[PDB]
């Protein structure tokens, strides 16, 4: 899922 | 002419680097040699001045909830975290990153973070230790290399690549065009667009080679020397990888970080 790279990047 | 826009991408660059990354290599420089009015770092070389250096460190910050090779380690994944942290920041100023496909922005970041890492720990590093804790601590390659198994070989390649790499003599405002390069590689295993990756590594290339052209013309062919060492670190990252899925399984009492883990799952 990688959801916090997601969160670092979206974020 | 095209130079120009090379010269402000290189720029650019910098002083998003500067905002991403609180301690440059000049700073630790200005540390590891004493050309700085700042105290001293304290040298912890063994079990008893680790203890001793606790509060200049303020190692016990690690833990607010064990064995001291365990201790290390978790003190050397907090700061991995927050480089992580740092990397993905300076990742989202290259001129074109974010409009990747997010997952392609991720998979970038999953593969490159472990050469930009090394590299990291190059700036922080001589020949007899690295600099932890914000420049207040050292802690002596000996030490490190002297815990107990697999936590002794884990730091030792790292300082090994350092020497060689660290004898390129390489700035801040190099580097900054030499981690942008590695972040947009687009050999990495699962890229949905190759091409929009490539287009930027290119102009990205061409603005390290004349950063090197420029910032150092007595070094001849540096830019081939650095880019042969980039190759060389891909390799080397794949046997750091191996040994953290190994630690992560074979000890029970240390937990491993969620987002290190989402970095390490699935890679070589
Ligand atoms: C180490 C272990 C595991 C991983 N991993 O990916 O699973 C990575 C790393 C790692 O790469 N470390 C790393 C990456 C980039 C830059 C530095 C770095 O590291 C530095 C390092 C290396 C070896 C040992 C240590 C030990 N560190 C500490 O003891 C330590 C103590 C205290 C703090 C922060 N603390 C005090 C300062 N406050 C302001 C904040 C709280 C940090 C580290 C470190």
């Amino acid at each position: 899922r990688h959801k916090i790279l997601h969160r670092l990047l979206q974020e | 002419p095209e130079s120009a826009d090379l010269r402000a991408l290189a720029k650019h660059l910098y002083d998003s680097y500067i905002k991403s990354f609180p301690l440059t290599k000049a700073k630790a420089r200005a540390i590891l040699t004493g050309k700085t009015t700042d105290k001293s770092p304290f040298v912890i070389y063994d079990m008893n001045s680790l203890m001793m250096g606790e509060d200049k460190i303020k190692f016990k910050h690690i833990t607010p909830l064990k064995e001291v090779a365990i201790r290390i380690f978790q003190g050397c994944q907090f700061r991995s975290v927050e480089a992580v942290q740092e990397i993905t920041e300076y990742a989202k100023s290259i001129p074109g990153f974010v409009n990747l496909d997010l997952n392609d922005q991720v998979t970038l970041l999953k593969y490159g973070v472990h050469e930009i890492i090394y590299t990291m720990l190059a700036s922080l590093m001589n020949k007899d230790g690295v600099l932890i804790s914000e420049g207040q601590g050292f802690m002596t390659r000996e030490f490190l290399k002297s815990l107990r198994k697999p936590f002794g070989d884990f730091m030792e390649p790292k300082f090994e690549f350092a020497v060689k790499f660290n004898a390129l003599e390489l700035d801040d405002s190099d580097l900054a065009i030499f981690i942008a390069v590695i972040i947009l590689s687009g050999d990495r295993p699962g890229l949905l667009n190759v091409k929009p990756i490539e287009d930027i590594q290119d102009n990205l290339l061409q603005a390290l080679e004349l950063q090197l052209k420029l910032n150092h013309p007595e070094s001849s062919q540096l830019f081939a020397k650095l880019l042969q060492k980039m190759t060389d670190l891909r390799q080397i990252v794949t046997e750091h990888v191996q040994l953290l899925q190994v630690i992560k399984k074979t000890e029970t009492d240390m937990s491993l970080h969620p987002l290190l883990q989402e970095i390490y799952k699935d890679l070589y």
